[PDB]
């Protein structure tokens, strides 16, 4: 459903560059030169609410796309002295299903370098905001015997006896519901507690309040069970209408081909060969490959 | 006490232009030249026959 802050994707189209409906454009910049791959061609660097895009600006189809939930380091180097006016650069390292990439991103003309700034702080809205869009358990969300509510979320209902079909004797807890995620804690021991959001569901049923998730937290079917039905039927249909009225607009809560193979961090490696024990080292180390050995790695 | 070898002086304005390479500016001088008067330096005073 939504992969443009969970995945990096080369050469895209022109229709999944424009702005999702919860995304938000922020901040842009032109002649943003790319490296890492030595095309020598100009671009548009675009930091956008949910993850940073550059297109070539004179031939738009060959871009990139990252997302801010696959970057680890993103680094600005200001350097190239006297000889012309301060430019800065980016570096971003970036890990998508175990494959590391790295872009560099040049600023040509040194007369409007500031974009480099307000991307790292988005990135760190991006991640001080996870409750927001992601599947959690066990977390510390109750405070001495209320919610501790996000800053763009207030809670709906406040439904107490609420039992959990997924355990055994630690169920009856109680059930908060707010315009952006839902969660329940155990009312005893209360650290048995799931709060889903409703970027993550899928479809609210009954079999029992019976939610699945979209198919990036597993097929994680969560089922609860209220005191007659009534207030049960209630809550599914406050429920779904909740549901639909936040998938209109997300939110987001972030507050303010060939092409792969050019741009490894490593160097012609995507991979990761299963990490075995070692004899030598007495550590976990990566498997060697086909008669490498340690002391011959290491000597130069 | 000596008298200067000319009255003339000059004055020299160094600037620059703001550009679209060098945003800095490219620097660039231009000057003028003033001329001084004898009653500056002079004054009258008796003369010789030889």
């Amino acid at each position: 459903a939504l992969w443009e802050d969970r995945d990096v994707r080369f050469d895209v189209s022109s229709q999944q560059m424009k702005t999702r409906p919860g995304e938000v454009l922020i901040d842009c910049l032109d002649s943003v030169e790319d490296t890492k791959g030595n095309n020598g061609d100009r671009g548009r660097l675009l930091v956008t609410n949910l993850r940073i895009v550059w297109h070539s600006l004179a031939l738009p189809r060959v871009n990139l796309s990252i997302g801010y939930n696959c970057i680890l380091n993103i680094t600005t180097r200001t350097a190239n002295s006297k000889l012309r006016g301060q430019t800065e650069a980016l570096y971003v390292l970036t890990k998508c299903n175990s494959t590391r990439f790295e872009f560099i991103f040049t600023n040509l003309v040194p007369g409007s370098p500031r974009l480099y700034t307000s991307l790292i702080a988005v990135h760190r809205a991006y991640e001080t905001s996870k409750m927001y869009r992601d599947f959690k358990l066990r977390s510390a969300l109750i405070q001495n015997k209320q919610l501790r509510l996000l800053p763009q979320e207030n809670v709906y209902n406040k439904i107490n006896g609420v039992w959990n079909l997924s355990s055994d004797q630690g169920n009856l807890g109680t059930f908060f519901i707010t315009n952006v995620r839902i969660v329940w804690h155990a009312n005893m021991n209360d650290s048995f507690n799931v709060s889903i959001p409703y970027l993550q569901i899928r479809s609210v049923k009954i079999r029992a309040l019976v939610i699945e998730s979209s198919q990036q937290s597993g097929g994680y079917v969560l089922g609860f069970k209220i005191d007659p039905v009534e207030k049960l039927q209630e809550s599914v249909k406050e429920i779904n209408s909740l549901h639909k009225v936040y998938s209109a607009n997300p939110i987001f809560g972030v507050d303010y081909t060939d092409a792969f193979v050019a741009y490894f961090a490593d160097g012609n490696k995507q991979q990761d060969r299963e990490p075995v024990f070692s004899e030598e080292l007495g550590l976990a180390i990566e498997k060697l490959k086909d008669g490498f050995t340690l002391q011959g790695l290491w000597e130069v | 006490s000596y008298s200067p070898p000319e009255l003339e002086g000059n004055a020299v304005v160094s600037y620059s232009r703001p550009t679209e390479r060098n945003p800095d500016g490219i620097p660039r001088v231009s000057q003028c030249k003033f001329r001084l008067p004898l009653k500056l330096v002079c004054l009258p005073g008796q003369p010789s026959k030889t």
